[PDB]
């Protein structure tokens, strides 16, 4: 129980998450993303997603 | 008798598991103590200031899609012991 | 009992820690003196025993007039020497060892060079083993800071033992012979202490001389690093020899106020009058942790406490519930292992439940 | 200096006595506490 | 090997204990961390020849088991 | 001057800075660190925001004698008034450990700098009572109950103290102790029933002996005193009235609901134990069919 | 070399904690500095016993925008109390963005460098802070050769070599670039620990009065209704329990935030309440008369 609630006030802390969408793959391995209520960034994937 | 005297030292063993067994209940109490402190920390956030939304879908059941009114669109994760029942209809929602 | 196994005898000798005992057992093998037996009982002895009990028993024995081959063993002289010779013949390096180390890391970065120096150490312990010294020659001279100190540090304990070589190791690396920086003159005083860690009247001698032309000036810091150095390297080559010369030089270093030098001389006190129950031991170092706001010195007076208050028991009550008691985070830290140290090798109910 | 700007804004909706839902007129919408300087009368359901 | 408590005689070592309380602690310096080496007792048996305090190389006897490792 | 003061809130910066200065100084032995309080005032809540040190002596064979610099509080003044805008001189702060008569006279000359009454604020440096440590005064003038000499005297003004979100949250994680300022469970709560009693137990005491010293000793009469404690007696309940018999039938109650909040908890726990019994049956069945499993697998390899 | 380069761990007293924020949360939005005010020992070690504010401004942190006359000012008082302690470092609030340096603040951080070898800085963001302790870090320059020359990590060596950080993403921005962070650590003796504290004279009142009568009829009537909702529900969960899978559970019978671990909860807190209840009332009737 102690470490349940830790994890749950641990999640809010966080700054928030945000939702795009892949539109493109580059050659790069990085992935062209538009952000839904913003522009569109293009980034490096994520280490545990390919 | 040789068993007997072997015993002498194992009872002092025994004696160090008495020892656990008290052990047990004074960890127990500083546990109990913290549970409620951890979730005290939980109720601040629950609390003012907030920023309201409107709730759009779950989109799994413990991270949900909101909009705000902050101009924005989040992801966000819900805080769990409140109601999953009344997330279905898209209803205004306050984002700490 | 004129007929009886003496194995058993060294038993009670070992364990009561009675130099008495032990000069009880040579005066009945001194009437039926057969060199095999006599020889045997010594050795095992020695091994099995601590430093200070031999030192008190071979004075006994100038005075009563004894064999000068009984004399050899019981200064635990010629026992250091097999263990080298074995360890010579034995010794095997590993590949895995020197590959990760040369190829993914770096003595550029200092937490990741003193780990490797750390291994090194432990790993060709015995005789001297150039194999890991050689090939990775760029790797321990791109050092900087303290890392500098752990490398030369490393020497000693890979060349452990050895009376006839153990000087020349440091040789070139002490301080009046190099002066290429203040961490390899300091740390091969250090590393000088671990090859002659146990036994070294003789490493001792040497050790006094830098610790009183030093006392009074850490206002210096090449000063600093020499003398901590020489003040860990003196606790560990003469420990539980017993020496009040010690005891007293280095309270000179620590109410000085030296930096990182005061942490060495609290422990470098505790070793060699340890588990004396020296009243005037326990009384200073309490004072002087409390007394002293530099946050090194107290932890190190705080372990250094622990020391004495080896094998107590019962008398070490009084110490437990003062450093426990203290707001002071160093003070409780180092409050435990006086629980450690009283009770240490037989199990005990009321210390398993305090701590 | 010290004592710094404010934004002007209008309840919403009355939730709580001491704690009040409110529109900014910077756009958005605040769930606010409110300070025991102020009154809870001259608070009602419109007023800026 | 490190060795707690000998079985030469079966009885306590006392340097062997301090050794290990020394190399436990490094927390607020890493470069204290050697200490390793009174706590390393050698493991072999080493003869006498007569008292020439010389090593003799025998064969004695060891009932079982052959190694396939200790390299 | 100031005629709205009820309550003095402080802060624990202000406490522990008062306490620092008496160490800073090296003012010890019942010698006095004497520093203005700064912060809000001219309210029914007095809040002390911040406090600095002002020079001070005193001589303990001639409290008629003491040092205080008339240089150093305008200076200071001016550079508070820059830092928050909340500062100003709103009292003077006392060392304690009590309130000496000496107080008084310090208090004269205080009044002329301060744009208020100024406020004579003890903080104790040593710990004291049940309660705070801390205790605030202001200066008024009354009439006595000799019904003669007009003395300036000291009005005790009560204290709970307060701070600002902004600095409170450093002091709740930065405490590292169950606190007399928060709480835990039954067991804390068990705690403070006993310390609350104890506090009384002691307070009662001094009452009495107030008034034994008054008919010995033959210290001046005080009404104020006697009054207050007059109402007590009328106040005081009693035993075999009808409303000791209506607490009765509410401890019934209370306690019932209490019974079958605990028959609740029997269930409760009748039900852990059956998700143990049927985990008990499942695990051990499941444990003894691989080794069964496992027999057959080695059997294979045995055969060719 | 001549040098350690090794930043300190920095202990920040309870005296010079609440100082810092008040100021920077009361003072924010709006960048504000002021010096810290300390004592020097080891090299490892470096004390933050008091602190003082110094005067606003909008144009943020500058050298060109402080107020030296005023710092003179204060260190005359200081003397003539006695109180006199060597400057340590400066402190400053960043005014809604977490812990990290601009350009400017580098400007600023480099002339404490200069003053005293060694100096830290001590970034308060009071307005992502909540646990009076959370963004806070402290922060000391790196030198160019260190970067270079390796001499950069002599500073994770002699130390515990941990770093916590409270912004992830914006310390290790500045980890590389312009400043290594080290963390920080908190201290008092224990006549501050007290004082901190503090002992209330209302928890001895608040112990020894029963609250009125009418809101604990109010508070057993409704507890003990409100169980029968969920009493019922109790049943339907359990009905089947041999079915596999936790999540499975709650999904048939709709046994979402369980109604075991509700029900219970409501019984263990109702209970500790009315058992203090009887208490407090007992004590005080056998009490006073």
């Amino acid at each position: 129980k102690v470490r349940f609630i830790k994890d749950e006030l641990r999640l809010l802390q966080e700054p928030g998450s945000y939702v795009g969408e892949v539109i493109k793959i580059v050659s790069d391995k990085k992935v062209l993303v538009k952000v839904q209520p913003e522009g569109k960034y293009i980034v490096d994937v994520a280490k545990d997603i390919n | 008798s040789d068993i007997y005297f072997k015993l002498k030292k194992l009872e002092k063993e025994y004696e160090l598991l008495t020892l656990q067994e008290d052990y047990i209940k004074d960890e127990q109490r500083h546990l109990k103590r913290e549970l409620k402190r951890a979730q005290e920390e939980v109720k601040r956030i629950q609390s003012v200031p907030l920023v309201i939304g409107q709730f759009l879908e779950p989109i799994d059941q413990n991270t949900g899609i909101v909009s705000s009114t902050t101009g924005m669109s989040y992801v966000v994760r819900i805080l769990s012991t409140l109601d999953r029942e009344l997330l279905k209809p898209s209803m205004s929602v306050a984002l700490h | 009992m004129p007929n009886c196994d003496y194995l058993t005898l060294n038993k009670v000798v070992v364990n009561l820690n009675d130099a008495g005992l032990a000069l009880q057992l040579f005066k009945k093998l001194k009437e039926e003196n057969d060199e095999g037996l006599s020889a045997q009982i010594a050795f095992d002895l020695v091994s099995s025993a601590s430093q200070q009990l031999l030192e008190i028993l071979v004075t006994e024995l100038t005075a009563q007039g004894y064999d000068p081959a009984l004399l050899n063993i019981l200064s635990g002289l010629p026992t250091c020497d097999y263990y080298n010779t074995f360890l010579l013949n034995n010794k095997n390096i590993d590949i895995g060892l020197l590959n990760k180390s040369k190829s993914s890391l770096d003595g550029k970065f200092s937490l990741f060079h003193t780990a490797v120096s750390v291994a090194n150490g432990f790993m060709h312990a015995g005789t001297t083993d150039n194999s890991f010294i050689k090939a990775n020659l760029p790797w321990l001279g791109k050092a900087q800071n303290w890392a500098k100190f752990t490398a030369t540090a490393s020497l000693g304990v890979i060349h452990k033992g050895n009376l006839l070589e153990g000087k020349k190791v440091m040789a070139p690396y002490l301080p009046g012979s190099r002066a290429s920086s203040r961490f390899i003159k300091g740390g091969s005083l250090y590393g000088l202490g671990l090859i002659y860690a146990g036994f070294g009247r003789d490493t001792t001698d040497y050790l006094k001389n830098i610790i009183v032309e030093n006392s009074g000036t850490s206002g210096d810091e090449d000063v600093d690093v020499l003398l901590h150095g020489a003040s860990l390297g003196i606790g560990l080559a003469a420990m539980g020899s017993a020496n009040i010369e010690v005891y007293e030089a280095l309270k000179e270093v620590l109410y000085n106020d030296s930096a990182t030098s005061g942490e060495a001389a609290a422990l470098g006190m505790g070793l060699c009058m340890l588990g004396t129950g020296k009243p005037e031991a326990i009384h200073d170092m309490f004072t002087y942790s409390q007394e002293t706001q530099h946050g090194n010195i107290t932890r190190g007076l705080a372990v250094g406490l622990a020391l004495i208050n080896y094998g107590r028991q019962e008398l070490a009550d009084d110490l437990i519930t003062k450093m426990l008691a203290s707001d002071e985070s160093l003070l409780r830290y180092g409050g435990a292992f006086t629980i450690a140290l009283a009770y240490a090798g037989t199990g005990n109910n009321s210390a398993v439940k305090r701590l | 200096l010290q004592s710094i700007g404010q934004l002007i804004g209008e309840v919403m909706k009355e939730l709580s006595e001491e704690k009040y839902i409110v529109k900014a007129s910077s756009g958005p919408r605040y769930i606010v506490g409110v300070r025991n300087s102020v009154d809870r009368s001259k608070l009602k359901k419109g007023v800026r | 090997t490190i060795q707690l408590e000998n079985a030469d005689t079966g009885t306590l070592d006392t340097k062997s204990v301090v050794g290990l309380v020394m190399f436990s602690q490094f927390w607020y310096w890493f470069p204290l961390a050697h200490f390793l080496s009174l706590s390393f007792t050698p493991t072999t048996v080493i003869g006498i020849r007569g008292s020439d305090q010389a090593i003799p190389k025998f064969q004695m006897n060891c009932y079982a088991k052959e190694d396939a490792f200790s390299y | 001057m100031s005629l709205q003061h009820e309550k003095v809130t402080i802060a624990p910066l202000v406490l522990l800075s008062a306490l620092d200065h008496y160490e800073r100084t090296q003012t010890k032995e019942n010698k006095r660190c004497v520093g203005v309080i700064l912060g809000d005032a001219n309210s029914s809540t007095i809040r002390v925001t911040n406090s600095f040190a002002l020079p001070f002596e005193e001589d303990e064979k001639n409290s008629d004698v003491w040092f205080l610099d008339h240089n150093y509080i305008e200076n200071m003044n001016e550079m508070c008034k820059k830092i928050n805008a909340k500062e100003k001189l709103i009292g003077w702060y006392h060392s304690g450990p009590k309130l000496r008569a000496s107080d008084l006279k310090i208090n004269e000359l205080f009044k002329k700098y301060t744009q208020n009454n100024p406020l004579l604020l003890i903080v104790d440096v040593k710990q004291q009572g049940v309660g705070l440590p801390t205790d605030a005064y202001v200066a008024i003038e009354q009439v006595k109950d000799d019904g003669t000499s007009t003395e300036k005297t000291f009005l005790h003004l009560p204290c709970t103290i307060e701070a600002e979100e902004a600095e409170e949250i450093g002091v709740e994680h930065l405490l590292r102790d169950v606190r007399d300022q928060a709480a835990g469970g039954l067991s804390i709560r068990l705690t403070n029933q006993l310390k609350s009693l104890k506090g009384l137990q002691s307070k009662l005491k001094d009452v009495v002996e107030y008034l034994d010293k008054v008919i010995n000793k033959e210290l001046p009469i005080n009404h104020t005193i006697l009054g207050k404690l007059q109402d007590v007696f009328n106040l005081l309940p009693n035993l075999g009235t009808p409303d000791d018999d209506e607490i009765d039938v509410e401890n019934h109650d209370r306690i019932n609901i209490s019974n079958n909040l605990q028959k609740a908890l029997t269930v409760k726990t009748n039900d852990e134990l059956m998700v143990i019994y049927i985990s008990n049956l499942v695990r051990s069945i499941i444990a003894f069919d691989d080794l069964i499993e496992n027999k057959i697998q080695n059997k294979k390899i045995q055969e060719q | 070399t001549g040098r350690d380069d090794t930043k300190e761990t920095v202990y920040i007293s309870s005296i010079a904690l609440l100082k810092m924020l008040k100021h920077g949360r009361a003072g924010v939005p709006m960048e504000v500095m002021g010096l810290m005010l300390g004592e020097f020992v080891d090299d490892y070690t470096v004390n933050v016993v008091d602190v003082f504010a110094m005067p606003q401004s909008g144009t943020g942190v500058s050298v060109e925008a402080v107020d030296d006359v005023f710092q003179a000012k204060m260190m005359d008082m200081l003397k003539q109390t006695g109180r006199d302690q060597m400057v340590v470092g400066w402190y400053h609030s960043h005014p809604g963005f977490g812990c990290w340096l601009s350009s400017v603040d580098v400007n600023t951080q480099k002339s404490f460098e200069q003053l005293n070898s060694r100096a830290v800085a001590v970034v308060v963001d009071p307005i992502q802070s909540v646990k009076g302790k959370v963004v806070i870090d402290a922060f000391r320059l790196i030198d160019t050769g260190a970067l270079i020359n390796n001499l950069e990590p002599r500073q994770t060596t002699s130390n515990t070599g941990l770093l916590n950080k409270a912004n992830i993403q914006a310390l290790i921005h500045g980890l590389n670039r312009h400043y290594y962070s080290l963390n920080i650590d908190y201290h008092k003796t224990a006549k501050e620990t007290k004082m901190l504290m503090n002992l209330h004279k209302e928890q001895w009142q608040s112990g020894l009065k029963m609250y009125d009568y009418e809101e604990k009829e109010e508070s057993n009537l409704a507890a003990t209704k409100s169980m029968v909702k969920i009493a019922e529900q109790y049943s339907k969960r359990i009905e089947e329990e041999k079915e596999l899978t936790e999540e499975e559970l709650k999904t048939r019978y709709v046994g979402r935030q369980d109604p075991k671990k509700h029900l219970s909860e409501t019984a263990d807190e109702t209970l500790e309440n009315n058992i203090v209840s009887v208490l407090t009332a007992g004590v005080n009737s056998v009490a006073i008369k």
